[PDB]
């Protein structure tokens, strides 16, 4: 049989980066797949500018160029060198291998394929539109002839339903009546992804270019829609099997639903003349072929500790340590504005949360802080919600007024590709176990205020109409930014007058923060100096006790502690909780006060990182209350 | 034959949902009814399709499930303990008590 | 059918730059047809450049972009000034508020024509980034559409999440606006609120409103009217140097603050409050460092932010 010579070149030359390379002598790639032999993993990772040093590029252009006739011998190369240095990854409990280029020196643009790369080895970029289902390919099959009972195996499809030939070892003729041995063939995962330009690389008036990458193996889910994700792997072309003798009937010839183009019927070229095709013509169109992506656009404690490294968790115990720690977060909440260290305490607090509890009866205790914060114009209610936005994960930030059909809650959509009824997603339902920052919380409506009488108590969203019936889950903290009807605070009315909510939806806020500036000659100076110390010295203006990420480690480290109640705290608590009602008079105050005290004391507790709860949190706690009623 | 899809509870916020196909046998037909939430214990088959291969361009095969068991879990939150198909129903010695 | 700058281009660009009164020259430049009305064309001069941008790690992203609204008696030349700064800027988008999609500003997921496919269309204001974006007829805006420029002049971006596609683009573009009132004039006794029909902190965001306004008035009749038969009868104003030394400005100048704007600054502030909001001290700054741009310079000195102090003033005046 007629071999190769580039072939055998570019698989000993492989061989020889793997064994040789070893540059940090620490055998990077060898240390690589001793990982993979303990881990049990079945791709390889091999970088670009480690193999652009090696020959002068002149295997990593060989490869470049002609990566879709050198790839076997790359493999059969990997084999050799797993069998010398792992054999124990030579089989299963064989793994078909794969290997996965990145770091590439250039990027491509979507508009820049042309046919004179098809084989190459490329990378592009670009946005996710739409992703399929993780189908199973067929990889390689086995068959049995129907009178001999011999068993074929290991027969390659490149691109439809192959069946061998010519029979195995005996005198038995036979062309065609296979069974597939469906147990036996070799499987693995399909995925078809949809991508489209980017924004910046769309002109000025354009309708975007798209195209169809396939992801195959490993590489599976590892691109959603909406992001934007850049590929690297080796541009094909795929012809139309229809045409190709499938062996059902299904195809039945090219079976349409809507009128192909008039205007290139004919301009298509399309080749014939083999005998496969009989007088068809067969066409061609490109897709990518991918293999690897990347993108460009747990409350224990144990687990926790094993993660962080050796300096960080004697920083961490350090941190602890110093009875001051509690003043310095209040300080480390948003360096970037003056004043309002109440509204800081609050958003700590709510951060940190409250302990989640489950009842033999099933009812379920609440556990989020809600927060609302009112003022007259310019006092910087905004700017909190940005850096809650910007800091805290899975939070999300919306207005009052939405443009969406599911404004806040849900809405029920027809499938755009199915024949079900879907539910869209709420700004609500995007921030679960999250933060949502709702502002300009006064020109809600009507049928979205008793919409949230069920989100800010129950957590769940109920809804019942002739598509669908659903009980959805909206386990979400809320941080609200509200002003003042009529346009200005009055120093003498209440909050209740001031404001323009009902008693219901008011009783569900954890804390009421009224923040107010004054007009006098001294602190106006002071605020203007202070914001225009910024934008000449954009990063020695503000100067806290903890960086972002202290402060982002320290929060999720405390939130592992889950603290309890002594003995002497429940009296404290049921005496405050009788004294408030006392000063009330029930009008205001209800039990979700007591709850609410509650989940403040727990909040604090975890803010000092202790696992008890002293006197001292309730009236800590209490305090708080008082102030904002 | 009925199809499942994923309950909007298991699907992230804001994707689409993901559908498959299950075959019921005899002495389970009707047992699970349009718009109720169930979960089904089963085997997972594939098959060779002419119209799959055909449309996406590779040899790909098509999914189904032959339904075992049928439990529902319309309005039930005590999924979280309990043992059996049916937690309302009762044995001899429970009549008794 | 039907950038790249040479060294001289760039000779040339320092020579008129070098220009005793840069200011008033381009204020003409812009609008040849326009008469009078040489402050809003100063405002659309220093828009035109906007004040640098910055975004540090902490504190986050600075806003750069300057907002304008004209508004006044229905008769006047809004449209037109609208129509001569679309062309002048690089990349823009002219486009009225009358109609629409509640999204047709923003991205908007869409079903392919030629193809049963899914394609998502960008809008207007994603299509203006990095420019100045003009919007015609603001009064006739919906209800529903309106809050979606609250989250662009916000924090200048987008969100989408539709059809299984959840998404943020960007804006960072700058919002020139027009608009009507009810009824044939705007008269001064009554405040602004109830003539525009627009909701309060909509027109507190904008940078810079300027309220137009037609007097009878004999000089003035007789003035305009004499040029407008000039222009009818038959018989200093650069025609594309604008675009260049915009782009230059634009993509390679970024000024700084010295101690002489703090200074100025932190006093003008503390005078206007001898009701200004904090929202006015960040619209001097920008305007200043805008100003700064232009005259071509690297720093800011007294001669900007008292131009700047100026306009913001002559804009309380009216
Ligand atoms: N430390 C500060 N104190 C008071 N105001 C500030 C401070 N820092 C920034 N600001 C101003 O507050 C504004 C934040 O917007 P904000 O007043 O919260 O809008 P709204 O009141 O409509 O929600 C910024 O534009 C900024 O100019
Ligand atoms: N100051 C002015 N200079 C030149 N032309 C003017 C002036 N004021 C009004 N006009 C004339 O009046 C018309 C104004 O129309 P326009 O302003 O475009 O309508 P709208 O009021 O809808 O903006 C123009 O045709 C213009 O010729
Ligand atoms: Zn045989």
């Amino acid at each position: 049989k007629v071999d190769d010579v580039t072939g055998e070149k570019v698989r000993e030359a492989f061989e020889q980066f793997l064994e040789d390379f070893s540059v940090q002598v620490e055998k990077v790639y060898r240390a690589q797949i001793e990982f993979m032999k303990i881990y049990d993993l079945n791709t390889i990772y091999i970088d670009y500018q480690h193999l652009s040093m090696r020959e002068n590029g002149a295997l990593a252009m060989a490869i470049s160029e002609q990566y879709y006739r050198f790839l076997p011998f790359l493999q059969k190369g990997l084999r050799r060198v797993v069998r010398k240095y792992a054999p124990e990854l030579l089989n299963t409990s064989e793994r078909v291998f794969q290997i996965s280029f990145f770091n590439l020196p250039t990027v491509h643009r979507i508009r820049d394929i042309r046919s004179e790369k098809i084989g190459s080895l490329l990378s592009i970029s670009g946005t996710v539109t739409r992703t399929s289902e993780v189908r199973p390919e067929l990889y390689k099959a086995s068959f049995t002839c129907d009178m001999c009972r011999a068993i074929v195996d290991n027969v390659e499809q490149s691109f439809k339903y192959t069946e061998p030939t010519f029979c195995p070892n005996p005198s038995c003729e036979n062309r065609a009546f296979w069974t597939l041995n469906v147990t036996r063939s070799r499987f693995l995962d399909w995925q078809k992804v949809r991508i489209q330009e980017n924004a910046n690389e769309i002109p000025t008036g354009s309708m975007p270019r798209t195209l169809d990458v396939i992801l195959r193996g490993d590489s599976v889910e590892r691109a959603k829609p909406g992001d934007r994700c850049k590929f690297t792997g080796v541009e094909i072309v795929v012809p139309d099997v229809t045409q190709l003798g499938l062996p059902g009937v299904k195809p039945s010839s090219t079976l349409d639903t809507r009128g192909i183009s008039k205007t290139t019927e004919g301009l298509n070229s399309g080749v014939t003349g083999l005998r496969s095709l009989g007088v068809r013509d067969l066409t061609y169109k490109i897709s990518f072929l991918a293999c690897h992506v990347i993108s460009i656009g747990e409350r224990d404690q144990e687990v926790f500790l094993n993660s962080l490294s050796s300096d960080e968790i004697n920083e961490l115990k350090e941190m602890v340590k110093d009875e001051h720690i509690y003043d310095k977060l209040v300080r480390s909440i948003a360096p970037a504005v003056f004043g309002h260290e109440a509204v800081k305490k609050g958003i700590l607090l709510q951060m940190l949360g409250g302990v989640h509890k489950s009842t033999v009866e099933g009812i379920k205790l609440r556990g989020d802080i809600n927060i609302c914060v009112v003022g007259d114009p310019s006092t910087s209610k905004s700017q909190f919600l940005k850096y809650v936005v910007g800091f805290a994960p899975r939070s999300v930030y919306t207005s009052g007024k939405a443009s969406s059909a599911a404004g806040l809650t849900a809405a029920v959509v027809r499938d755009e590709e199915g024949g079900d009824y879907t539910i869209e997603a709420g700004a609500l339902m995007l921030a679960d176990n999250g933060i949502c920052c709702i502002d300009e919380f006064d020109k809600m409506d009507i049928s979205d205020q008793v919409a949230i009488h069920e989100a800010m108590e129950q957590q769940t969203i109920s809804i019942a109409k002739a598509g669908i019936h659903a009980t959805l889950n909206a386990r979400t903290s809320i941080l609200a930014a509200a002003n003042p009807v009529g346009g200005r605070y009055n120093r003498k009315l209440s909050l209740r007058g001031n404001l323009n909510m009902t008693a219901p939806i008011m009783s569900r806020f954890d804390l009421f923060f009224v923040i107010l500036d004054d007009c006098n000659e001294k602190i106006d100076t002071e605020l203007a100096s202070h914001i225009v110390d910024l934008h000449m010295k954009r990063d020695e203006a503000i100067e806290p006790p903890f960086s972002a990420e202290q402060l982002r480690r320290y929060i999720k480290y405390a939130r592992t502690f889950k603290p309890i109640l002594t003995k002497e705290a429940r009296s404290y608590l049921v005496e405050k909780y009788k004294e408030l009602r006392k000063d009330d008079a029930s009008y205001r105050i209800t039990v979700r006060q007591l709850e609410s005290m509650i989940r403040l004391s727990e909040a604090i507790a975890r803010a000092n990182c202790v696992d008890e709860i002293t006197p001292s949190f309730i009236a800590e706690a209490y305090d708080l209350l008082r102030q904002s009623i | 034959r009925v199809t499942l899809q994923e309950a909007p509870g298991t699907v992230p916020p804001g994707r689409l949902p993901r559908h498959r196909e299950v075959i019921l046998l005899a002495d389970l037909v009707d047992v699970s009814k349009p718009g109720e939430e169930v979960e089904v214990t089963g085997i997972y088959k594939n098959n060779y399709d002419g119209n799959l291969n055909a449309k996406n361009g590779f040899p790909v095969f098509a999914t189904i499930i032959e339904a075992n068991s049928i439990k529902r879990r319309e309005g039930n939150t005590a999924n979280e303990g309990e043992e059996g198909l049916d937690v309302f129903s009762w044995t001899e010695e429970e009549e008794r008590e | 059918k039907v950038r790249q700058i040479t060294d001289q281009d760039l000779a040339k660009i320092r020579e008129v730059a070098a220009r005793e009164d840069l200011y008033s020259l381009l204020a003409r430049s812009i609008a040849p047809s326009i008469y009078e009305l040489e402050d809003v064309k100063k405002g659309i001069l220093l828009q035109l450049f906007g004040g640098t941008n910055k975004t540090f790690t902490k504190g986050g992203r600075y806003r750069g972009d300057i907002n304008i609204l004209l508004c006044g008696d229905p008769s006047t030349s809004k449209s037109q000034i609208l129509q001569y700064v679309h062309k002048i800027t690089p990349r823009g988008v002219y486009t009225s508020g009358k109609g629409s999609s509640a999204v047709g500003l923003t991205a908007y997921i869409t079903r392919d024509v030629d193809t049963k496919q899914l394609v998502l269309e960008s809008g207007a204001l994603v299509l203006s980034d990095g420019g100045v974006c003009c919007i015609d007829e603001f009064d006739k805006m919906s209800d529903s559409t309106r809050s979606v420029l609250h989250e662009v002049m916000e924090q200048q971006t987008i969100s989408i999440a539709k059809a299984g596609i959840i998404t943020t683009l960007n804006a960072r573009s700058s919002i020139l606006a027009s608009a009507n009132p009810i009824g044939s004039r705007y008269n001064p006794n009554l405040p602004v609120t109830e003539n525009i029909d627009l909701p309060p902190p909509l027109l507190s965001r904008f940078d810079l409103v300027y309220l137009v306004l037609d007097k009878v008035d004999e000089k003035n009749d007789r003035e305009l009217a004499k040029h407008l038969t000039n222009l009818y009868l038959e018989d200093v104003l650069p025609v594309e140097f604008l675009t260049m030394y915009i782009s230059y400005a634009k993509e390679h100048i970024h000024p700084i603050i010295t101690e002489a704007a703090k200074t100025e600054l932190v006093r003008a502030y503390v005078g206007m409050r001898k009701t200004a909001t904090t929202r006015q001290l960040e619209s001097m700054i920008r305007l200043a460092e805008a100003h700064a741009k232009m005259k071509l310079k690297n720093v800011v000195e007294l001669e900007d932010v008292q131009e700047a102090v100026r306009l913001i003033r002559s804009a309380i005046k009216d």
